[PDB]
């Protein structure tokens, strides 16, 4: 039951740095690489006394890859799994998609084929990238395209990091995000957005860290991924595999964009102050203040919802909470889906990392829901892509590295068509 | 090359069971023309003797067609 | 003598079957190792209905575990009484359906049903006079409903004479585990109305209500729910497994319960169920058993019996009891509620008695009521099915696998006409 | 009671390691001789 | 950094013998009905 | 008696298989030790040229 | 009294014969150094069939090991049970076959067949009442297929009335151990259909299927497959070596299994073959033996027997049993499968019983099924042969050594009308 | 059984030095020549406690032969075995084929005859040479012609080093290679290409040696030859001799050119990191970048493959790996052979040399396969021979030594006929 993860870009491999530390701590594997068979879905055991992860970090800037190579987990990672180039795409989708992508994707696919060949019960691939950059956008999209054409129907779970509405780090990220989502439409099976200002708000408000960095953000992302694969890793009252999200959250082949949320996210003092029960954690998982995406479903309609429960959870009270949520009309569902819920339960509570900020709890919930506030997000992004595209700014770059105006026009009109798609579906 | 049906072992010779996990080679199994059409089927009986469509040292004769 | 083979499909089927086999193994007095250590010789005389003797007092169940994912089988095998299942009966895939009826009935079925059929054929030919098949599954999943349903169809095509029980756990509106529950359930019912012999409809909301109101438990886990279901199954087969004053086998129950061939969907209860403190405050008499057996807040489905008419009913009693009291109670209950019983069948109730109660209990009962209030559930599922299908939501996941829309239309037609016939007989 | 010689009765050791060794002895050979040679089987 | 086990079985004290031909197993020396003297 | 004899043979075979598995683990550890002891990179006839 | 002369050809033949002689030595109680140490004198009674007394309880096998390279014989002699074989029986080749039927059948045979025939004649006339020859070899190799084939032809020409058994391992497309597999196999079977009396077809595909589905081993080296084949042939010949209630020798089996002179290709299976984890869960009864015997998963050919009709079948049982159970199981299995048995031959199954089971086993069985499904593997070889022969692939290595393409054409025609007559009789 | 090896040229006798060092280490023979009977196929036993290799190093420059004569293996080699000339051919096939070859070939043939009638079960001859030089090309071809006319039917394997496509240490190497191949066509029975640039790429990628010398190349060539000939010396479950490749690897009398690959070529760190079992070593054998000839099998179609397995290998997993390779669509065979594989298994694991780079492994695989990529290599060589011969460059050297333009023209036409043969046979 092995699932393999591929990290594309500087954000992707830092998220990988957090996730793999979490996995080693969960399965009791020392950073040197050996314990002092649940591990089998993430690590493969080589010979005697050594476990190597099933992942590849692929990137173009070598600085962070050599940081990984000379960090603490020097021996945990196989040397060939760490793919590094020599020069960046420099926030250029064209440069990372046509010039250097066509040189690096071949080796990336060559290593992924070996990982899949070693795999036995492959659940699917899952990708970690931020669409705002150049590498993870361009060659991330290229790698997804070729992986889809090579494997066809395997589940490709994309944990994408979209740019925040107001907080930004670049200027060409509208271009990059539009040109990446255009190709993400036809190839990604399940896609989950992750904004940065939402996680910043979560850390500032609930985890009361007044000066957070990317490390805390990656830690929360790793917590989410661990909660989402806990069903495969450990046995529970009602276990779930990765394949079920495709069938239970994607009513139409183009509508795969889901809002991730997690609860509780509490400090070591708020943990002492308040008790955590299934009813209140389910209620809090529906708040806009605990979402991983900066959007409000108050204006949207819940097309579907998936609830993952970890720890001291029984089915009766989760049924009761879901029933009360449905009976109350505070949130409303699309009338073409009265059966809009999917529950799953696992026994193991989430683990705590030394030096972390979360306190250990009895129970936790991860929501992956699908609504139309994502349709609001896409139009909001199209606004600021349109503004800069009106005067053809920064487009001379993309044309020089090898794109043309046809691709820009087709991507923008594809996003407009997706807007009309969402408008009609939400009716 | 072609992969003939085994009639007892093809269940274990399924591509997914062999940890292939990509789209398998269907040409080798379709160029055989079984009775059923799938990999669980019986071959067609043959009769007579096969002529030499090739000349010596592996050169095709002029009459027989070939891909360019 | 008369033989029942067991077939468990999906996670729900596997867990319910694990609890069922624990219960039956304890009842026949075999240890979790698998050896016999019982006291009375009444336990030996009818173990062949479920078990097979291997070597010197070693008995293995006559069961077929079946799913598409290793996880549920590993969970069942790790626990106690998990060492008695023969590994050759673990027919077993590697990919996983994913709540997809099409995946579990057209793609993975075509490649797993050969081994499933080989195992079931071996296990059904090993015995001398097969009584019937007993299948346990849920109608919401893909590998439970699709795979088990295709197996049901092939088994009915192969052995068209022997008996068939289907313990099916249907969905209910309040908690809907999968978004494709009506898409799965409509097709499963389409196949069940023409292949299954009799069906026992279980419902998780009803089980939750029982464990909440009646048992007054705090954390009613799936272990407890599956134990209740296992108790129901054991009470069904008790008359076959033990001597009784008035014997009744599966075929006898079916013929006395089913008036017309398409009306074979029953709603089931079990007695006695008393709260953890109120156990001492109640008596153990046949009236005390029946006045809870006929209760609406005790049945294991989301169907109110007083919304319709009892077509037929069946009561299986266990314990050293009196037939005079049994018959008097049945007649009194039928006469008091004279408006809930159909007019053109006098004595709508079939009753039977067995002399071996469940372990730790003096007396017990089980109820199987073929009523016309289940068309409520059928209409409720049909409305959701039509609601999504009219607009073609979630349809590509079924269409792009081999299925057409004619399957959906014909399943809708069969469900609708079954609703209509239940209505006319009401 | 010795373990019987039946198909399922064998332990699984690594094929690479053996105490005796994997040298192939030339116990069976020919004498050089002439155009007609002699087979030789040595103990 | 921060399972059921069973004891091995013993061979039976009464070792079974496979060398039991039907002829030698069913044809062993037997005696019965000593002759009775005639009456007077 | 025949069933018990077969059970005894199976148990003996399982014990010997456990011993063989221990031998396999020891063999893997031994070859890894040899690799780390004499096969290391800085012990080569070209280490002078390829020295960092 | 009746004498079986063993012949091993090629690498596979040599290894199979080594395992066979080890198994027979253990069964007869002769130690690897060559002295008798048995317990019951039932073993001493029939040791002349396979052994000759040399000096004070020194028994040597009546076998001839033959090939074109002493490389395999060196390892065979170095291994255990290596001193039992007489040094004079070895036959040497210095050039090597090189997987060429021409090299094994026309060039090296022309000078080594005189020596092998002298050895065979001396060994066969040393005894007084010969029963026949038993040759084990391959159909894909060079010195096993061709040279053994020419030995078969010579032996049939010299001693036409004595029995002949040929255990041949056939190639499969999936296990492509060599590239000229069709060229060797087609011509080998073309010679066999005209020379050999009866051929046991074996294949590594079915061997692996057995050792992973029934035995469930982890690392089945060639030793396990050779042990399987050795046990099979030992069960075949056990009737000659031990007294039984209903004896059946080689000629009796051949006449009861061969309806027409060209229909002498059988599929074989052995039972019981259970995993060590299931030997505790199963029993050992005649119905259990028969169920495993008639399962197609226990067959040892790349042809599902239920693709056609059983012409004849034979079952040799070992151990103390009841003929009533034996023949009732035969009749039941023949009547239940009314579509897999030919109509114009009543009582398709011939059964025989022996009272001496293999050491360590209470009861055992061996199956020989003359069915019409072997034409499937014949077709799968013939089509490969035609595909290669159409465009002269690798043909020069055969052409430049002496033979004509008329050889290939005639072999193709014989194999084609043979599969045609199988189809006609089906 | 015996097989003898002859080495011609600077490359031939150096790879012979490496191969014989490996053989002595394998059989436990001291450099003196005595142990502290599998040696019988390589070393003849003289008197008591003395093993003489069955080989001849023949060359024209005395320097490299005297290097061996004064090396550490003084006592190992019989003095007469080391044939040496007086003046070089100087990268002139014609000069080495007519002016010095005619003077050295009689002595070389006399020594070969003495070795042959010393040995008893002669399996065959195996030749080492590089066709780019003069001595290894001209008199090497002459010696092969005389060997063919003297013995004929006995196997004559060739392990020849063709000039690299772009990496070159000569100028007239196209002329030398073409003129050598023109005579190698109908005298060599099975030829294996070895390209220095392909081996350089292999060492760079897998053995991570940035600046390897010729010693590493020779060491791995020795590993390949030992792996493919170890079945004569060590017993195995499924053994195979030299004569097998003739029948099972050459579909037509003039198509004898074989691509060779070996796996695992893994350093000590990646060996500790990665598990080596049958499946992944089989995949690495068929992986195009691990081929020791600088070409691509994807551009062509496979004719036949031969797989030697050494060490801890069972038959089931190699059969399963072969089935997986067959069912994989990445590579395809010619439309002739449905059975295009020949497997062989040997118990003895490969040995290791002190100071070498190959880590000790449990199992190894050597693949020798046939395709039309050989035709692609020949076309590339032909183009750059044509470029030079169009303007009559360097021709005066050959004309002055004694050949004529008829040989050039007939060799060019023969190579064109070879191209046509590949094109038609692959149809
Ligand atoms: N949530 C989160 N986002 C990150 C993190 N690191 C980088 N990012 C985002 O990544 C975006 C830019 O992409 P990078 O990952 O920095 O670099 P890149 O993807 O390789 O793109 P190039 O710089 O062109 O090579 C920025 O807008 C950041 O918001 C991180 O640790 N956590
Ligand atoms: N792989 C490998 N190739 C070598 C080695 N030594 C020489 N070569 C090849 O040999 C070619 C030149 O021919 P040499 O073998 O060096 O000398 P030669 O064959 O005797 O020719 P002459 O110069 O006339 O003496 C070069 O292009 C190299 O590619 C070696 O040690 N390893
Ligand atoms: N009574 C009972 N119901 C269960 C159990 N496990 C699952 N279910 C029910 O089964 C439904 C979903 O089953 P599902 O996971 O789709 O089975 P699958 O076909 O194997 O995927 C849920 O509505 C649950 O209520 C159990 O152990 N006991
Ligand atoms: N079962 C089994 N088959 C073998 C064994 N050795 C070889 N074979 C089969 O024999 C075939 C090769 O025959 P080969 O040895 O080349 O025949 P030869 O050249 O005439 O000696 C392969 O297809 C193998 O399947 C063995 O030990 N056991
Ligand atoms: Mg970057
Ligand atoms: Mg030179």
């Amino acid at each position: 039951r092995e699932v393999i993860s591929i990290h594309i870009g500087q954000a992707g491999i830092q998220v990988g740095n957090a996730c793999w530390e979490l996995y080693c701590l969960e399965h009791g594997i020392q950073p040197d690489g050996q314990m002092p068979d649940a591990f089998n879905t993430f690590f493969s055991e080589t010979g005697a006394g050594k476990h190597v992860p099933r992942c590849i970090f692929l990137d173009l800037e070598p600085t962070v890859v050599d940081e990984v190579r000379t960090g603490t987990y020097r021996q945990l990672f196989h040397p060939e799994q760490l793919i590094s180039g020599k020069e960046d795409a420099a926030n250029n989708f064209a440069r990372g998609h046509y010039t250097i992508g066509k040189e690096i994707v071949d080796l990336a696919l060559d290593r992924i084929r070996k990982l899949a060949d070693n795999c036995t019960g492959l659940q699917g691939f899952l990708v970690f990238n931020a669409v705002g950059g150049g590498t993870g956008s361009g060659l991330g999209s290229l790698l997804l395209e070729r992986l889809s054409v090579d494997y066809g129907k395997k589940s490709k779970l994309g944990f994408t990091v979209y740019p925040s509405p107001q907080v930004s780090t670049a200027v060409v990220e509208p271009y990059n995000s539009v040109l990446s989502t255009h190709s993400l439409l036809e190839h990604t099976d399940v896609a989950v957005m992750l904004d940065n200002e939402a996680i910043y708000d979560i850390c500032r408000r609930s985890l009361d860290i007044e000066r957070p960095t990317y490390t805390n953000l990656n830690r929360l992302i790793a917590q989410v991924i661990s909660s989402l694969t806990a069903s495969l890793r450990f046995d529970g009252a009602l276990n779930v595999d990765i394949t079920e999200f495709q069938t239970n959250l994607v009513p139409y082949p183009r509508i795969h964009f889901m809002l991730s949320s997690y609860a509780p996210i509490i400090s070591a003092e708020k943990a002492y102050h308040e008790q955590l029960s299934v009813a209140e954690i389910t209620n809090a998982a529906f708040e806009p203040a605990s979402m991983m995406v900066k959007c409000d479903p108050r204006h949207g309609k819940y097309m579907a919802c998936c609830l993952m429960y970890r720890g001291d959870v029984v089915p009766k009270d989760v049924n009761a909470s879901v029933a009360t949520i449905k009976t109350k009309r505070t949130i409303q569902f699309v009338d073409w889906c009265p059966t809009g819920f999917k529950c799953g339960i696992n026994y193991q509570p989430p683990t705590v990392v030394p030096g972390g900020d979360l306190a250990k709890v009895q129970r936790a919930v991860c929501m992956i829901s699908n609504s139309t506030a994502i349709g609001e997000i896409f139009s909001r992004l199209d606004h600021k892509f349109d503004l800069m595209y009106a005067k053809r700014a920064f487009v001379h770059w993309y044309v020089g590295e090898g794109m043309e105006e046809g691709e820009f026009s087709e991507a923008r009109e594809d996003l407009a068509a997706l807007e009309k798609d969402f408008e009609e579906v939400g009716a | 090359s072609r992969s003939y049906p085994g009639e007892q072992v093809e269940h274990a010779f399924n591509s997914k069971r062999l940890k292939n996990w990509e789209v398998p080679a269907v040409d080798k199994s379709q160029a055989i023309s079984t009775s059923t059409g799938t990999r669980f089927g019986t071959l067609q009986p043959r009769s007579g003797r096969t002529q030499f469509i090739v000349d010596d040292n592996g050169h095709l004769k002029s009459g027989v067609p070939k891909l360019e | 003598m008369r033989e029942i083979v067991h077939i468990q499909g999906g996670q729900c089927g596997n867990q319910i079957g694990a609890k069922f086999w624990e219960v039956v193994s304890d009842e026949h007095g075999i240890d979790p190792t698998g050896t016999y250590h019982g006291d009375s010789d009444l336990q030996l005389e009818r173990i062949n209905v479920y078990f097979n003797e291997a070597t010197g007092g070693r008995y293995v169940p006559r069961a077929i575990l079946m799913d598409l994912e290793p996880g549920t089988m590993d969970s069942v095998r790790s626990g106690p009484y998990g060492q008695i299942f023969r590994p050759d009966n673990f027919v077993f895939g590697q990919t996983g359906a994913g709540n997809n009826w099409a995946k579990g009935h057209y793609t993975e079925g075509a490649e797993l049903i050969d081994s499933v059929l080989d195992v079931v054929r071996k296990e059904a030919e090993s015995c001398d006079c097969l009584q019937g098949f007993q299948v346990c599954h849920s109608l919401g999943g893909g590998t439970g409903s699709g795979m088990g349903t295709l197996l049901i169809s092939k088994i009915r095509e192969e052995y068209p004479d022997r008996m068939m029980l289907t313990f099916s756990v249907v969905p209910s509106p309040k908690v809907s585990d999968t978004v494709v529950e009506p898409y799965n359930a409509t097709l499963s019912v389409h196949q069940l109305v023409e292949n299954a012999d009799e069906c026992m409809v279980l419902d998780n909301e009803a089980l939750y209500d029982i464990c909440f109101r009646t048992l007054k438990l705090t954390t009613p886990t799936f272990g407890d729910l599956n134990h209740l279901i296992s108790a129901v199954m054991s009470g069904i087969t008790c008359c076959l497994r033990f001597p009784g004053q008035l014997n009744a086998d599966l075929r006898k129950l079916a013929v006395n319960l089913i008036p017309f061939p398409r009306l074979h969907f029953f709603m089931v209860g079990f007695t006695p169920l008393t709260s953890r403190g109120s156990q001492q405050y109640r008596a153990l008499t046949v009236p005390e058993l029946t006045q809870q057996m006929w209760d609406a807040k005790n049945m294991m489905c989301a169907a109110d019996p007083r919304h319709g008419r009892y077509l037929t009913a069946s009561a299986l009693f266990r314990g050293r009891m009196s037939t005079k009291e049994v018959d008097e109670q049945m007649l009194n209950v039928q006469n008091k509620n004279s408006s809930y019983f159909v007019e053109w069948i006098p004595n709508n109730v079939k009753s039977s008695v067995c002399d071996i109660p469940p372990k730790g209990l003096k007396m017990s009962a089980t109820f199987i009521g073929n009523s016309t209030a289940i068309q409520e559930m059928f209409k409720r599922v049909s409305e959701q099915f039509t609601a999504m299908f009219r607009r073609k939501a979630f349809l590509h996941w079924y269409t792009g696998e081999g299925m057409d829309e004619m399957e959906f239309t014909e399943a809708e037609s069969n469900m609708n006409d079954l609703v209509s016939e239940y209505q006319q007989y009401q | 009671p010795p373990i019987p010689k039946l198909p399922g009765y064998t332990v699984c050791l690594p094929q690479s390691l053996s105490d005796k060794g994997f040298k192939k002895g030339q116990t069976l050979t020919y004498v050089n001789g002439y155009q007609r040679e002699d087979a030789l089987a040595q103990v | 950094m921060a399972r059921p086990t069973r004891n091995a079985t013993a061979p039976p004290p009464a070792m079974p013998s496979i060398y039991d031909t039907t002829y030698r197993a069913h044809y062993i020396p037997k005696e019965g009905e000593p002759r009775v003297g005639p009456g007077t | 008696a025949f069933a018990r004899l077969t059970a005894y043979f199976d148990d003996q075979l399982t014990l010997m298989q456990q011993e063989a598995d221990q031998i396999r683990k020891a063999y893997n550890h031994d070859t890894e030790a040899f690799r780390q002891q004499q096969q290391l990179k800085h012990t080569r006839r070209e280490w002078d040229i390829n020295r960092p």
